């Protein structure tokens, strides 16, 4: 057996890639995650033997640590390999963007010596440059997980675009709730006034799942963070705080000045 | 539903289409009232209904 | 008329989107800037009405600015706008990650009352995360171009995964050249020396166009960047110095320590 | 021949895991010279677009 694992995209079935869409269509067997029950149809009727990754997940108001979920979907996604299955898991955006049960899978297929590669896809970061007009490399782009910011010391350059991820759960410590709370998200509006003002405006973004739908773009005050809805498919951007300045002790070094830069 | 919205989301002839006239493309394509009144206030709750987590 | 721009990612026919193709299949004309000619040759029987946007690049020798280029990509796209076609412009990878023309193209297009979207593609830096099995979220990502880095004040996080884009020309301040020289290049590692040791090893990498053709992952000491073999496709990653440690001042306010995280 | 073999292997996923089984029988199988086979298993992409 062997081990393909590819992204669909954000958007309903036509944001996959053209080879990805194939890996789908010649796989044994396929392991979803996906977003919504429209994509869902579509994957099936693509290759209607599916195993969806959701079944994994804490059912009903059960306590369950998501790392114990992920592990069960790695596992799972081994036993179709280990068996002899041509394996295919489509993960929706960018497989390897903010997502370990494809990095682990192939890690596992790997050192079992099974066949596994990563398919590169469109993720919730390249949807977020098109729909806002931003270029990552106008003033440079830092990305962080939103717990991972507040839980160890990350120090943001306040002149980039900054995106923290699953901003729902800041601070959520236990991994078992869906959803983080209004203190926790006061607390990151503090740690982040280190470098951002009060009244800095960001951006709560979520890309569209379906041709329908236009992309949620809301901006607001830092301070009003909060007290916003968020859900598990948003992402805050944090646009710069601060223009960028002349490096005169490297334009010195490379014998030039600011107007002779072209 | 899922027909025609995965049909939208694939062919750039019919999105270039849906974005010049939604309402008459969703009509021509059988959606129903509140259906298409579901897309214009975009309640996609209702549109399901109608029909990662962490790292 | 109106403007679609679309990615075609950085392999060969199969790293479009499915809608993508879809848009460069119907348009009335398409301006294109793809890596190779196995790439335009596709293109061409995809849609023969092309206009390689190549060719106001500086020919034989002759002295100018990018900034020239670019605008002269920007008009030539806005003509066909203008005229009332329907227009798509084909950039390689995603059309708005560290490219100006489609971003440039777009605000011009809107403020002239022409409808103008961006297609979001797959872009280099989304091909690296999946060639070197790297998540970007597993300890924080930072873009910058070179280039910018030298000339203006960036100040990178250790703890995560730096990528300098751009990295044969660093240092390039006339924007004339098509790669940068050595004792530049010297000065980047010692600008970088405040962050990452000498012996730091970095990773020259390069997504492959082809696909029977191996992605370059040339890993290298930081103070052996000046004598590499660098081309314009080339993209420096610098993997984290520092391991992640642990943020007490947030922990106490959330009035946890490293034993509770989950 | 080699621009529609590579255009064809880029998309197909099929012929792209039979590429991956036996290179040298694929390409031989669509027509591709030895001095291109050369070429690809060196990693000479500067001859393949000469070629
Ligand atoms: N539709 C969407 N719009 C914006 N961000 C999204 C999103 N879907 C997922 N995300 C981001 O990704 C996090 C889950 S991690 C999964 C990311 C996915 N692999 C990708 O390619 O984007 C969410 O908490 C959010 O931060
Ligand atoms: N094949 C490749 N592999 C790695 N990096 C690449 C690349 N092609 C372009 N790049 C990066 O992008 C820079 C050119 S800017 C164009 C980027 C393109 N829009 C994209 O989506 O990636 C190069 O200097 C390099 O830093």
């Amino acid at each position: 057996g062997s081990l393909v694992c590819v992204g669909t995209g954000l958007q309903l079935a036509g944001q996959i890639s053209v080879l990805s869409r194939s890996y789908i269509e010649h796989a044994d067997i396929v392991f979803s995650l996906l977003p919504d029950g429209f994509s869902q149809r579509w994957l099936t009727k693509l290759n209607p033997n599916v195993i969806n990754l959701q079944q994994f997940y804490a059912q009903n108001g059960e306590v369950k640590n998501r790392r114990d979920t992920y592990e069960q979907m790695v596992n799972a996604i081994l036993d179709a390999v280990r068996a002899g299955k041509k394996t295919v898991c489509a993960l929706y955006g960018h497989p390897g963007v903010f997502a370990c049960v494809s990095h682990m899978a192939i890690t596992r297929a790997k050192a079992e010596g099974f066949s596994a590669k990563m398919e590169p896809g469109i993720s919730a970061e390249a949807c977020l440059w098109a729909d806002l007009g931003i270029d990552p490399g106008n003033s440079g782009h830092q990305s962080f997980e939103a717990s991972q910011f507040m839980f160890f010391n990350h120090v943001p350059d306040p002149t980039t675009h900054l995106l923290l991820w699953q901003i729902a759960i800041a601070g959520e410590h236990t991994l078992t709730q869906f959803h983080t709370s209004s203190d926790r998200l006061q607390i990151l509006v503090e740690q982040l006034n280190q470098w951002y003002p009060l009244d800095h405006e960001v951006v709560i973004y979520e890309a569209a799942n379906l041709p329908i739908q236009a992309p949620r773009i809301e901006r607001l005050p830092l301070a009003n963070l909060p007290q916003a809805h968020l859900m598990p498919i948003s992402t805050l951007l944090i646009p710069p705080a601060k223009k960028l300045e002349y490096n005169y002790a490297i334009l010195a070094k490379l014998g030039i000045g600011p107007e002779d830069l072209g | 539903l899922s027909d025609f919205f995965t049909q939208l989301g694939q062919d750039a002839q019919l999105m270039e289409d849906y974005k010049q006239n939604p309402e008459a493309v969703m009509r021509a394509h059988g959606l129903t009232d509140e259906q298409i009144n579901a897309v214009m206030t975009g309640d996609m709750e209702k549109l399901k209904t109608l029909s990662y987590d962490v790292i």
